[PDB]
RNA sequence: GUUUUUUCACUGACCCGGUGAGGCGGGGGGGCGAGCCGGGCUCUCGCUUCUGGCGCCAAGCGCCCGGCCGGCCGGGCGCGAC
RNA sequence: GCCCUCAGCCGAUCGAAAGGGAGUCGGGUUCAGAUCCCCGAAUCCGGAGUGGCGGAGAUGGGCGCCGCGAGGCGUCCAGUGC
């Protein structure tokens, strides 16, 4: 069956011997200036003592609960823009022949109405891009008695509503039809973010390097291991 | 798709062609080097009427921007009548002046008379 | 605790050299060797000096995918750099 | 038009009428011009869409079936020159 002409033929890419492949060069590349600032601004958040109040947006809602809390909101969104002109002109048809629930976009109509007494639920985006937007927000929500909850999205907090971004979005007002499971969500809230909020406050990010030198200090550790082991026994 | 050399060079990027919503000028600015300007008078010196009979040529003059390939169509399509070459040169006084080779059929102070220049 | 200060250490500002920013740090996998009775512990290595030659744009091996009536003809995803 | 690969540059642009840099030479002619005019000999780069004609690649070897022989018939492998 089999030709006898045909001849396997191998390279030898060992040190000084055959002209090296093609390959895997990312870890090595020269990137733009533009990148290589991008990724070192996240380096000096490990490294740096990140302080405790921006700390706690490390701190974000699970999986379980993230695609659960955004069913709620899916009977309660506003309604789109094409719905503005089969309601505005319903009024002219029944004429000339109290607002169901629904909720609360931006952070100067949400800081307002939790210390005005109405809320049940906040929740917060973690991204907040100039942070100074969103610092005083989660001390306020402790002291008053409006549990607050962070989801990793800005993006996806904004897609309720139709627009690219936000910040945070409110509860003021839930249907008879879902009383039980609102008042299921602020248990599994409340007490691992206003019940431990006090441990929230203690905790400081930063002074973890990178591993370049985890593994040289470690590997000198087990230097003060074999001192302390052949000596003693 | 993997990585191969270390370098970061800019990735291509598509581009429309122009179309634009006003035409810029109105219509487009008209020529003015028709023939009739770009052949002036005939000259008719001792020395180029010396250059009609003897040799079979005639002599120009010629607005200085005119080439010779422009030049030798407006001989053509006005006297009618075919060229064999048309040297040129440019005097001191600041004016193109052509000499003008014609054709072994055709013949020099026949048409030289038609014109005028005898 | 809060500081008053002496040393030795760290890297994240910030400075300098090098290059087409081409293989640097951690573990695994095999060869040569050190010692305890097929078993792990502590490593030394990872193939190129005889000549005033030659070396690139993958052979070899798996696994699928469409064309003509078991054979004829043309592409995809891997091994080599674990 | 779009996609797949394939491409080291290396710095825009200016700087020499005595550096570098393909190819024109004879006989005649005008008051004043000629390696530029006219008679005659030559030839450098571009161009060819129907690439306009010759030549070169290219013309061969071995068997069968008729023929006194030169050749004629099919049937099967060579020929990028010597």
């Amino acid at each position: 069956v089999v030709n006898p002409l045909f001849e396997k033929r191998p390279k030898n890419f060992g040190i000084g011997q055959d002209i090296q492949p093609k390959r895997d060069l990312t870890r090595f590349v020269k990137w733009p200036r533009y990148i290589r600032l991008q990724r070192q601004r996240a380096i000096l958040y490990k490294r740096l003592k990140v302080p405790p109040a921006i700390n706690q947006f490390t701190q974000v809602l699970d999986r379980q609960t993230a695609t659960q809390l955004l069913k709620l909101a899916h009977k309660y969104r506003p309604e789109t823009k094409q719905e503005k002109k089969q309601r505005l002109l319903a009024r002219a048809e029944k004429k000339a022949a109290k607002r169901p629930p629904v909720l609360r976009a931006g952070v100067n109509t949400v800081t307002t109405l939790v210390e005005n007494k109405k809320a049940q639920l906040v929740v917060i985006a973690h991204d907040v891009d100039p942070i100074e937007l969103v610092v005083f927000l989660p001390a306020l929500c402790r002291k008053m008695g409006v549990p607050y909850c962070i989801l990793k999205g800005k993006a996806r907090l904004c897609r309720l509503v139709h627009r690219k971004t936000c910040t945070t979005v409110a509860f003021t007002q839930v249907n008879s039809e879902d009383k039980g499971a609102l008042a299921k969500l602020v248990e599994a809230i409340r007490t691992n973010y206003n019940d431990r909020y006090d441990e929230i406050r203690r905790h400081w990010g930063g002074n973890v390097l990178g591993p370049k030198s985890v593994a040289r200090i470690a590997k000198l550790e087990k230097a003060k291991a074999k001192e302390l082991a052949t000596k003693l026994g | 798709k993997i990585r191969t050399s270390p370098t970061f060079r800019r990735p291509k990027t598509l581009r429309l062609r122009r179309q634009p919503k006003y035409p810029r000028k109105s219509a487009p600015r008209r020529n003015k080097l028709d023939h009739y300007a770009i052949i002036k008078f005939p000259l008719t010196t001792e020395s180029a009427m010396k250059k009609i009979e003897d040799n079979n040529t005639l002599v120009f003059i010629v607005d200085v921007k005119a080439n010779k390939h422009q030049i030798k169509q407006a001989v053509k399509k006005l006297y009618d009548i075919d060229v064999a070459k048309v040297n040129t040169l440019i005097r001191p006084d600041g004016e193109k002046k052509a000499y003008v080779r014609l054709a072994p059929d055709y013949d020099a102070l026949d048409v030289a008379n038609k014109i005028g220049i005898i």
